[PDB]
RNA sequence: AUAGUGAACCAGUACCGUGAGGGAAAGGUGAAAAGCACCCCGGAAGGGGAGUGAAAUAGAUCCUGAAACCGUGUGCCUACA
RNA sequence: GGUAUGAGUAGCGAAAGACAGGUGAGAAUCCUGUCCACCGUAUGACUAAGGUUUCCUGGGGAAGGCUCGUCCGCCCAGGGU
RNA sequence: UCUCGUUAAGGAACUCGGCAAAAUGACCCCGUAACUUCGGGAGAAGGGGUGCUGACUUCGGUCAGCCGCAGUGAAUAGGCC
RNA sequence: GGCACCUCGAUGUCGGCUCGUCGCAUCCUGGGGCUGUAGUCGGUCCCAAGGGUUGGGCUGUUCGCCCAUUAAAGCGGCACGCGAGCUGGGUUCAGAACGUCGUGAGACAGUUCGGUCCCUAUCCGUCGCGGGCGUUGGAAAUUUGAGAGGAGCUGUCCUUAGUACGAGAGGACCGGGAUGGACUUACCGCUGGUGUACCAGUUGUUCUGCCAAGGGCAUUGCUGGGUAGCUAUGUAGGGAAGGGAUAAACGCUGAAAGCAUCUAAGUGUGAAGCCCACCUCAAGAUGAGAUUUCCCAUUUCUUUAAGAAAGUAAGACCCCUGAGAGAUGAUCAGGUAGAUAGGUUGGAAGUGGAAGGCUAGUGAUAGUUGGAGCGGACCAAUACUAAUCGGUCGAGGACUUAAC
């Protein structure tokens, strides 16, 4: 459950190391936003040599949050952290690795090539 | 929050209809026959259900 | 309860080993990725054993690639092929959540060879 | 559920096991009704104790009853002291034995004067 | 399509295909048809259903003799159902959880649980005032309106007792049919207590 | 007797104020106590009798005994306004 | 000055009591017992001031005591430095 | 309504204002900036340790072992920049 | 802005919070005409108030600028709605200071830091809940619906179709699906929360004489879990289809007026709106409705009385055990024609290996006996305890006129 000033690790190398969450996308009054839902996010704090720096407004898919999701079969997937991965407006992510697991619940959405790139899919 | 008029007669004996006491559940004992309370051990000669408690 | 429990005792199934919060599992997990389904074996430390009967869950707790990630899975649901022990952990309670806080060799638990 | 009587919890834990021992020890008392309805299963459940007769059910009633002479007598000599932890299991314990439940009955009296508390007796058997 | 039970409580099942779903559980006992009305002596069509069979000395002579013509025991719950096919029912005639199939749409009505006096907060749904900040203001109901009416308007929402209301809930799935044990599995949550009155109709909607 | 002195009465008192100082309320059984022996209910209070008295619904909070106010009985009326 | 209305309503002043036995016309409230609980750089022990009989003993239950009262720092009778 | 305890995910988005609350808190050890009137700033900051049982001691430790989620295991003792 | 008519034996002043409600000169969504409307976007006017109409940065602010959204982020009224509902930052009470003015005390043609927000609701009103009587014999159930309340929002994607349209670029109407946001009705099986007479660990001190095992106090001492219940952030469902009468608008046929013309007669199409449809309440709907079933015509006294009175019938209540119900009433489950509660016996959730032993070890401790022991509310049995014994209330049914 990701609501504005909420802020995320960056589950790439975009540059951006962390984000803070500005809108949840979706609709007038909002609040939350889940995995596999977009967000447009500032990046608070950038790694020095990349190409998203600091200050600049990102638009970001999440990618784990510790509260995960449930799926049809009954069962549930939490992680220890709240994750987003930084995406162009065509959903292609701006970095060129994923970093950590990765929900299921991505595919489904059609972020296929953050799911292809992340080293593991949960 | 105060009154604005003071209260009538009538209207406070109105209010006062079900402002009363009742006297419910009076029977003779079946030991001494004195009145008694149901359910409740009779206070004049002490027994309850037949029997000397 | 009694009626409840027979509406529902056809659906448990009969192949659960004996396993408690502190042991290592390997869940047989399906998972369907479109027309094909496969088998993902998701492994790691049982946390929580809660419910009765056919709602009984529990939750195993893994560190894949830095990150611990949680799996609830219904016990007796259809989708988990085989629930695998793989070693038994000595623990003292039954919910195992300090282990969220813990890492690395902080987080290890002795083995017990029941 | 279970009635909170007008206290906190440790003060009523404190009041029931003041209650349910002077049912132990003089076998009927005069309470309120709400004290009554509930010591009569504190003190069922002590009894039930007894009943096991075993060290490991002596020990869980002694976390309750308290420590109380229960009696003195002159069985053996004028210092035969015994508690009510003890007659709870020499005495209650045994003359139990064959009951399956229900020890105590409460019997509704009259209402108390400075209160109108509805008063009653409890008593075992 | 109708039928009385009682609600018996919530559990979960696994459906074809693996998927876990939460029931609730009706039992519904044979029902009873007690009296059929027509146009022509009460100017409606329905049908008078009884459930849930009643110990004799709980009863009346009034209801003993309203239940004879069906020749049936005292009945605890009587309802009528309406917009059915009279014809095919008479008195006395047995209704049974297998009128349902598994895969039909029903609406549930049943009283939803009693919550006692409660505040408009928790009653309507309403927004606290601060907790901090010099608030005086906490769990009050707003106010009670403009000065020029010299008066409230009626439905200004205030504290009250709360549920013990008739409540239906509209096109749930009825996932299992178990006539062995007159039992009825409704997809997904319905109102009441357990043990309280329940009742099952084919949606109105379908 | 709310008058007349603040004070008809144990008043410059009680009471208030550190103090200077401020400062009340409060008269009436009956001709005579003859102020109800004795009995009864009650722990008493208080009543009911029996007495005293011309009268006690003159019994001491005692002459007369207004009104507000409180209650009991009930002739008529009153639950679609 | 008297008496209403609001009312039989607000309030009954920071906290643990329980039961047995007794006393008595009457007791949650007085006495006794038992266990329980509270203070303990104190809620203990002294003492100055201030109060001025509140001390002790025996009686009492009108009023005072925020309930009750058989009890009291209250009332009555004796005493005490 | 007051006083108090616990809260999923988020963590100042509240609000005039982080008001209120939360957090810090003891002792030992490592370490500690700009600036300065050279005293200070400092308890800056930021870190580590703390229980139990044996062995061994230069008497402060050290080594070893043991248990728990947690060892100033409760209470009371800075939030910082 | 003008006036000075109510209020100076006081009608509390901005902004915000809580709660909304109304108007429509409509922001969005719905319908439509004209277009300098190819399409896609639009412009403008008409109809339309059913619902909807965001969160932040700065400022006391309103406003406004900005950030990021959105189908949209409408304008107004209600003492610039709402301080006996809240806040009190702003509005110069007393303090203090700056600029300025003054010889000055002081002051603003201005700023700055700091500064007590009382009230136990009597009446109407509002939201809930009972008692009385009525409804024309007395009862127990089931009902119709006069009337009323609730609900009413909308995005995105796919398909039709890269089709109609267009030189390209771009790119539909209508139709058919899927899936969301906000809101909302329920419910606790799930994920979680809480869970102060559930389980465990642990510190200090004190008590049970000591050991062992325990109790007390320390926020429930603290800590880790947690049942029932209550719950969201959890789960399920909802605003679906569809009629009828209409708005603007468009007709059809048609004359007045040989033509033309939607109108005059006649007749049709047409909106998220109106009336239904969907949900809930509902005959105190004094207009008091209907249906099924039960009791059945008593006694006495007065009297032609719709008389008074007395036992009762069906039935209901008192009282008592309770809960799914609850402030109290009430509701519902029961009262031995008995499982209503307590206990008891089995379970379960939950905790996570009791005590007492034994084995190993110098010991702390570990293993074992043994998934043990404990186990509020959950489940199932069981009359062991308590629902004893009883009492109260409660019909005998008017008249007139149709018909039969
Ligand atoms: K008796
Ligand atoms: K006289
Ligand atoms: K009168
Ligand atoms: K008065
Ligand atoms: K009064
Ligand atoms: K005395
Ligand atoms: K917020
Ligand atoms: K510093
Ligand atoms: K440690
Ligand atoms: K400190
Ligand atoms: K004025
Ligand atoms: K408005
Ligand atoms: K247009
Ligand atoms: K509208
Ligand atoms: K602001
Ligand atoms: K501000
Ligand atoms: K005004
Ligand atoms: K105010
Ligand atoms: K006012
Ligand atoms: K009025
Ligand atoms: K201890
Ligand atoms: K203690
Ligand atoms: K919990
Ligand atoms: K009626
Ligand atoms: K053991
Ligand atoms: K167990
Ligand atoms: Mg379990
Ligand atoms: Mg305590
Ligand atoms: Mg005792
Ligand atoms: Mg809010
Ligand atoms: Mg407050
Ligand atoms: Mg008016
Ligand atoms: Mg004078
Ligand atoms: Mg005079
Ligand atoms: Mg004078
Ligand atoms: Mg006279
Ligand atoms: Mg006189
Ligand atoms: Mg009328
Ligand atoms: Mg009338
Ligand atoms: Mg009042
Ligand atoms: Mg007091
Ligand atoms: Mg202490
Ligand atoms: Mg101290
Ligand atoms: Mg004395
Ligand atoms: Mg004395
Ligand atoms: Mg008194
Ligand atoms: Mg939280
Ligand atoms: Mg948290
Ligand atoms: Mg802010
Ligand atoms: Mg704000
Ligand atoms: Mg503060
Ligand atoms: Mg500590
Ligand atoms: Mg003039
Ligand atoms: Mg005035
Ligand atoms: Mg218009
Ligand atoms: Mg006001
Ligand atoms: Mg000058
Ligand atoms: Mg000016
Ligand atoms: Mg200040
Ligand atoms: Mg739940
Ligand atoms: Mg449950
Ligand atoms: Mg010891
Ligand atoms: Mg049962
Ligand atoms: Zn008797």
């Amino acid at each position: 459950m990701i609501q504005q000033e909420s802020r995320l690790r960056v589950a790439d190398n975009s540059g951006a190391r962390e984000i803070l969450t500005i809108k949840v996308l979706g609709g007038s009054g909002r609040k939350t936003a889940n995995i596999g839902d977009v967000i447009v996010a500032t990046v608070k704090q950038a790694t020095p040599g990349g190409v998203v720096k600091k200050g600049e407004v990102v638009k970001a898919v999440i990618v784990r949050t510790k509260s995960g999701a449930r799926r049809a079969d009954g069962s549930y997937i939490k992680f220890d952290e709240n994750a987003a991965v930084i995406i162009r407006d065509d959903k292609s992510p701006r970095g060129t690795r994923i970093f950590g697991p990765v929900a299921r619940e991505l595919r489904e959405n059609n972020f296929m090539k953050i799911v292809s790139l992340a080293p593991e899919v949960l | 929050a105060v009154p604005a008029r003071r209260t009538s007669k009538a209207k406070k004996a109105k209010r006062r209809t079900h402002y009363k006491l009742t006297i419910k559940g009076l029977n003779a004992c079946s030991n001494c026959g004195e009145m008694k309370k149901s359910h409740h051990v009779c206070p004049a000669c002490g027994h309850y259900d037949g029997k000397d408690v | 309860n009694p009626l409840i429990q027979e509406l529902t005792q056809e659906q448990l199934r009969t192949d659960i080993p004996a396993f408690r919060p502190g042991d290592t599992v390997r869940v047989h997990a399906k998972v369907v990725e479109g027309t094909r389904e496969r088998i993902q074996l998701f492994e790691g430390v049982v946390i929580k054993r809660r419910g009765a009967g056919i709602s009984e869950t529990y939750t195993v707790r893994k560190v894949s690639n830095g990150v611990g990630v949680e799996r609830t899975f219904p016990l007796h649901t259809p989708r988990v092929a085989q629930i695998e022990v793989v070693r038994y952990g000595k623990v003292r309670r039954a919910k195992l959540y300090y282990l969220r806080a813990l890492h690395g060799k902080a987080a290890r638990i002795k083995e017990i060879r029941r | 559920s279970y009635r909170k009587l007008g206290r906190t919890s440790s003060q009523r834990k404190a009041m029931l096991r003041d209650i349910t021992t002077d049912l132990i020890i003089n076998e009927r008392i005069v309470t309120t009704e709400a004290r009554a309805k509930e010591v009569r299963s504190t003190v069922e459940k002590m009894i039930t104790l007894g009943k096991r007769g075993d060290l490991h059910a002596r020990r869980q009633a002694a976390t309750f009853v308290r420590n109380e002479v229960a009696s003195v007598r002159e069985e053996d000599e004028s210092i035969v002291v015994e508690s009510a932890l003890q007659k709870l299991f020499n005495d209650l314990g045994p003359r139990f034995a064959e009951r399956q439940g229900g020890y105590t009955r409460i019997l509704k009296t009259e209402p108390r004067r400075g209160d109108a508390a509805p008063m009653v007796v409890i008593e075992f058997v | 399509k109708g039928i009385l039970g009682k609600k018996v409580g919530m559990t979960q099942i696994f459906t074809e295909s693996g998927e876990l779903i939460p029931v609730t559980v009706v039992e519904a006992t044979p029902n009873v048809v007690l009296q059929v009305k027509t146009v022509e002596t009460d100017g409606y069509e329905a049908i008078q259903v009884g459930y849930q069979d009643k110990r004799e000395v709980l009863s009346n002579k009034p209801a003993k003799g309203h239940v004879a013509k069906a020749n049936t025991a005292p009945k605890r719950f009587i309802k009528e159902f309406k917009n059915v096919e009279l014809g095919e029912y008479e008195v006395g005639k047995e209704i049974k959880v297998d009128v349902f199939q598994a895969g039909d749409v029903v609406d549930v009505t049943g009283t939803t649980k009693g919550k006692g006096f409660q505040g408009a907060i928790k009653r309507h749904g309403q927004s606290r005032g601060p907790m901090s900040h010099g608030s005086r203001y906490h769990r009050r109901p707003g106010s009670m309106g403009p000065v020029a009416p010299n008066r409230v308007f009626k439905n200004k929402r205030l504290a009250g007792r709360m549920g013990g209301d008739r409540v239906t809930i509209q096109n749930l799935e009825v996932v299992k049919v178990d006539v062995e044990r007159n039992v009825i599995l409704i997809k997904g949550n319905i109102p009441g207590a357990k043990k309280s009155l329940i009742t099952i109709k084919s949606a109105v909607k379908a």
